[PDB]
């Protein structure tokens, strides 16, 4: 009970979903055919892993997931790949022509033709839930589908499932892999449209993931497979609280209470450690203190920004593996006495901690070394606004000349939606400034 | 004179379970409900907390409540899981998410009627109901929100019965979430009106005691609950065992509560445990009046005692306790109000707790309890002046004046403690 439905939208969402569900199957001992020998309750159960997997009478464990894309080539690779058997065909939904990196096509023109089918397929998953908790939506900011259709979906989910919770995993565009000039336009349009419909959004900067793969894994030129496998680890650490249970396990919802002081301020900064190659990991086991220190080195953040030059509203540490509270408290004490950690005056400075004893798993043939303990830090810092600022600046440069705007107007959008969305971002940037000022 | 016990929420049900474990051992009841004790004094007042079922089995008169089944399933599996009446487990599925509004207004309201049904069935089987006791925390949502909701409903159906609580007060040093000051402030306003006695168990003190005095580097909730169960056993010893003290909940409240709103007590215990050396009566009295043995993080020398009750357990010189009890008076005579003569009570129970030849429980009605409410009020205002984390509550239907009203009532409670702290004859 307390099930979660994952929705993977667009190329980035689908391929990241591929890596995530591959990792989930390994962590839970589920085979590519869906069989899990260790589950003795056939066809059902109330185990922790049943929050992400349903069971069939034949013993198959089926992800509670929906994959959606406006063109079929990416989901086709799932339909013929190692884990084809895992998903029932109805969970894999494809159009025929994509959004061509145009938010309008994903939200209006092309998204309009398939939205009802998607909602009906999502409804079929919800009806299988005894106590559905909410949704996990994986998508990119830059893609026309990842931005436009996601916005449409989020709007429609708020109507069909009231305020039932919806979490985002959003891919922030980076020029090193972003092959589209219009991704700033799509980013602002979708952030504006989903803001009222998202309770918590975890942003992943491809540049940050790109640098981490180059720096810590010594991959000269990482691929999407390298980036996604790393992203899966962060996603797994965040969702491990929902899929496993224990005496030190803190539910993600309990963390969410601390991470969202205001509804609009729901963008946590994620930091993960250790990311280490098997060549380095050999004869160098990292301690609880070492990985905790890494959580405050900005080179390990999912989003490029400077916490040192901002203020904290919350700090959460999610450990998994061989970790006990004593070592955690010691490491936190040393870090507090050495590093620039300033909280806003209106919130306590404590750190909320959770521990999962199931250790991290790595995909066979990957670049990550298997480690005995790992940590993901979730922090509400004003520094995250730097990401909005960089993106808003690029938006302003092109929109002042109306560059590429005709592609959106041609699909039925009005200039007013652009200015309306940009103004919302201006308020959002101002909101972050406000929350950081000292009281009177 | 039967008591009805209620435990609500994660914290309430765990400290409640330990409680039934401890007193069950003292009364000679095994995990299955069968009596295998040596003395008839164990049974003379077993009816106060236990019903006698078919087969000469004794069943706690307890009701178990929570909005999520997690902790209650653990209780049903724990050591003394099988002793509770199965129909007395009343739970929901969703939970309260550490939200006072969900426990008090939305999620708890859905389940409250089902809980009161079990209360009625337990009360109808009472020869003469004496009152209720509730175990719960004030920082969460179920024990805090729904717990106070239950209290309001019980005072409606049983307006002339005593309602007491063992309430765990939140502390940043032992904190699950940041909205804990909000939930506590909303709960206290309810306790000021609808309870006769509230024992303020402060997690700040329980941690400081486990760490500083007991020298425990990494205290767990289990370590803190060992202190809580021992105290609740000591507090209830005056009713559970047969001295020449005719103690009833109302009579005890009449003797301890000079003013209706000032009914928040500081518990204390001695010796503090987690050795075999026999403790001396002078040592027991000196420790039980020491700030290091108090369950509320307040300094008694920063306020004054309205009333005090000391309970001694074991076989000792009743003369010597009086001499030492009369002695300690002088060492803190300035800290006792002179306008309530003979305001220090002493009780003795021949039966010691488990693995202790002599123990002492301390119950103090001191104006220094005010320090605790100021602490919570500060943490409350630090967030409320910026309206931080309020959306969690406004989303459940609450208005901001309800927060302002609760704030003002606690500041009123603080001011009321201050006037009597400065009052003289
Ligand atoms: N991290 C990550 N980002 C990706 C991946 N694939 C695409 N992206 C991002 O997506 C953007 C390109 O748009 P697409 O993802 O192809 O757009 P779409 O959501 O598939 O929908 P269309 O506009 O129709 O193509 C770029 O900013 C990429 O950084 C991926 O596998 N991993
Ligand atoms: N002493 C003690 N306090 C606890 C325990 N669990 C929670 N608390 C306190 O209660 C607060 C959290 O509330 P919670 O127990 O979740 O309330 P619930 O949702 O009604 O179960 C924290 O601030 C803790 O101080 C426990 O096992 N022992
Ligand atoms: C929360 O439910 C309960 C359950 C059981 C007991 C109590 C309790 C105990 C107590 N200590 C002993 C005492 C104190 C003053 C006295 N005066 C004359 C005899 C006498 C005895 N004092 C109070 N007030 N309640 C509260
Ligand atoms: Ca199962
Ligand atoms: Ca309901
Ligand atoms: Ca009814
Ligand atoms: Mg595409
Ligand atoms: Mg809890």
């Amino acid at each position: 009970m307390r099930e979660c439905i994952s929705i993977h939208v667009g190329q980035a969402g689908v391929q990241i979903g591929n890596a995530c569900w591959e990792l989930y199957c390994l962590e839970h001992g589920i085979q590519p055919d869906g069989q899990m020998p260790s589950d003795k309750t056939i066809g059902g159960g109330d185990d922790s892993f049943n929050t992400f997997f349903s069971e069939t009478g034949a013993g198959k464990h089926v992800p509670r997931a929906v994959f959606v894309d406006l063109e079929p080539t990416v989901i086709d690779e799932v339909r013929t790949g190692t884990y084809r058997q895992l998903f029932h065909p109805e969970q894999l939904i494809t159009g025929k022509e994509d959004a061509a990196n145009n938010y309008a096509r994903g939200h209006y023109t092309i998204g309009k033709e398939i939205i009802d089918l998607v909602l009906d397929r999502i409804r079929k998953l919800a009806d299988q839930c005894t106590g559905l908790q909410g949704f996990l939506v994986f998508h990119s900011f830059g893609g026309g589908t990842g931005s436009g259709f996601t916005s449409l979906l989020m709007e429609r989910l708020s109507v069909d499932y009231g305020k039932k919770s919806k979490l985002e995993f959003s891919i922030y565009p980076a020029p090193q892999v972003s092959t589209a000039v219009v991704e700033p336009y799509n980013s602002i349009l979708t952030t504006h449209t989903t803001l009222e419909h998202s309770d918590c959004a975890f942003m992943v900067d491809n540049e940050a993931i790109y640098d981490i793969c180059r720096r810590n894994l010594d991959i000269e030129r990482p691929t999407y497979t390298n980036l996604n496998r790393l992203i899966s680890q962060i996603v797994s650490s965040i969702t491990a609280s929902l899929r496993f249970d224990g005496a030190l396990n803190v539910d993600l919802t309990e963390f969410q209470t601390n991470l969202v002081p205001y509804p609009r301020i729901h963008f946590p900064l994620a930091t993960y450690a250790p990311v280490i190659s098997a060549e380095k990991a050999y004869h160098e086991q990292l301690s609880v203190a070492e990985i905790t220190n890494a959580c405050f080195e900005p080179a390990n953040q999912m989003v490029k920004c400077d916490p040192r030059h901002g203020k904290y509203m919350a700090c959460c540490l999610l450990y998994r593996g061989d970790v006990v509270p004593k070592d955690v408290n010691a490491a936190i004490a040393t870090i507090k006495t050495k590093r620039s950690i300033q909280f806003v005056d209106w919130c306590p400075t404590g750190f909320k901690v959770g521990i999962n004893y199931q250790p991290p798993t790595v995909v066979p043939g990957g670049d990550l070394a298997k480690v005995q303990r790992a940590v993901c830090m979730l922090s509400n810092t004003t520094a995250i606004a730097e990401a909005w600022a960089r993106l808003d600046h690029k938006f302003d440069l092109m929109y002042a000349k109306r560059a590429f705007v005709h592609w959106y107007v041609g699909e039925g959008m009005e200039e007013g939606e652009f200015s309306e969305a940009r103004e919302d971002m201006a308020a959002l940037e101002k909101d972050y400034e406000e929350v950081g000022v000292d009281s009177v | 004179r039967e008591i009805v016990h209620i435990q609500a929420g994660q914290c309430g049900n765990q400290i409640g379970a330990k409680f039934w474990e401890v007193i069950s051992d003292e009364h000679g009841i095994d995990p299955t409900g069968s009596y295998h004790g040596d003395s008839d004094l164990q049974l003379e007042r077993i009816n106060v907390y236990y019903n006698e079922a078919a087969g000469n089995k004794y069943v706690p008169r307890a009701i178990l409540v929570d909005l999520e089944p997690g902790t209650m399933d653990s209780v049903r599996s724990g050591p003394f899981g099988q002793i509770f009446r199965p129909d007395n487990f009343v739970f929901g599925q969703s939970g309260a998410g550490n939200n006072w509004a969900k426990g008090h207004y939305t999620e708890g309201a859905e389940l409250v009627d089902s809980v009161l049904d079990v209360v009625r069935k337990e009360s109808e089987s009472c020869d003469c109901l004496q009152g209720f006791q509730l175990t719960h925390s004030l920082g969460g949502g179920t024990g805090s929100g729904m717990g106070t909701l239950l209290i309001s409903k019980i005072r409606e159906e049983y307006p002339d019965r005593i309602m007491n609580t063992f309430s765990v007060v939140p502390s940043p040093k032992v904190s699950d979430t940041v909205v804990e000051p909000y939930n506590a402030t909303l709960s206290v306003h309810q306790l000021v009106e609808n309870t006769d006695e509230t024992y303020c168990i402060d997690n700040e003190a329980l941690y400081d005691i486990c760490f500083r005095t007991l020298k425990l580097t990494t205290p767990t909730y289990g370590d803190l609950n060992h202190l809580v169960s021992a105290t609740m056993s000591g507090v209830t010893t005056c009713l559970r065992f047969p001295g020449q003290l005719n103690a009833d909940l109302r009579k005890l409240a009449v003797n301890m509560v000079p003013f209706p709103r000032l009914h928040f007590f500081m518990p204390g215990f001695a010796p503090l445990t987690s050795q075999y050396r026999a403790l001396t009566v002078p040592e027991l009295t000196q420790q039980m009046f020491d700030a290091k043995n108090m369950m509320a993080a307040c300094d008694p020398r920063h306020g004054r005692y309205l009333t005090v009750a000391a309970v001694f357990r074991g076989r000792m010189s009743m003369k010597e306790v009086d001499e030492q009890m009369l002695n300690v008076q002088n060492k803190n005579s300035s800290y006792f109000v002179e306008w309530i003569p003979n305001n220090v009570k002493t009780a003795v129970c021949d039966i010691p707790p488990r693995g202790l030849k002599m123990s002492a429980t301390f119950i103090g009605n001191s104006t220094a309890i005010q320090e605790l409410f100021k602490r919570i009020s500060e943490q409350f205002t630090a967030m409320f002046r910026r309206k931080a984390f309020l959306h969690w509550y406004t989303g459940e239907g609450m208005d901001e004046m309800e927060f302002t009203e609760a704030e003002s009532n606690m500041n009123d409670l603080v001011s009321e403690y201050q006037q009597y702290q400065d009052a003289t004859a």
